[PDB]
Order: structure tokens, then sequence, then C-alpha cells
């Protein structure tokens, strides 16, 4: 009973953990959309050529 | 012969009698543990949920 209790604590931890991550790995990747969309390719262009 | 198999026999038997009510002791005093651990173990998986 208590590997089963285990496991609720397991798989809830786990999916907040997975959700936590993915939402973090969203608002840093608009972000840096967000970036890009505003200094523009040419601005990039201009710390790279 | 008789007297040291005798007294032999008596101090085999007195750890016979020993083992033995160590034995049925030791299977209700494992039982009552085991109820106590069930339901201890029980009412901790409850409010630990």
């Amino acid at each position: 009973k208590v590997r089963e209790m285990e496991l609720i604590y397991a798989r809830a931890q786990l999916e907040l953990e997975v959700s936590k991550a993915q939402q973090l790995a969203n608002v840093e990747a608009k972000k840096f959309k967000e970036m890009t969309e505003a200094l523009g390719p040419g601005t990039i262009r201009d710390l790279a050529v | 012969a008789v007297e040291s198999t005798g007294n032999a026999k008596a101090e085999a038997e007195s750890r016979a009698e020993a083992a033995r009510i160590e034995g049925e002791g030791s299977v209700l005093q494992a039982k009552l543990k085991a109820q106590a651990l069930a339901i201890e173990t029980e009412a901790e998986l409850e409010r630990v949920k």
C-alpha cells in the first residue's frame, strides 16, 4: 500500500514537474521569439557580420 | 547410563519446552504485532495521503 501511495505522489509530482518545465519552456521560447521578431534578422546580422 | 541420559534428557526437554512456549508465543505476539503494524500503517497512510 505504501508503494501504491508512493506511485500516487510519483505520478502527480512528476506530472506537475513536467508541466512546469514545459510552461517555462513556453515562456522562454516565446521570449526569444519575441526578441528575434523585435530586433529583427538584420540586428543579429549586424552582430554576426 | 540411565543417570547421564536422564539428566541430559531433562535439560534437553527443558530446552524443548522453552522452545515451544517461545514458538507459540512468538506466533501470537507476531500476530498482534501484525495487526498493530497494519492499523498503524493504515491510519498513517491515510493521513499522509
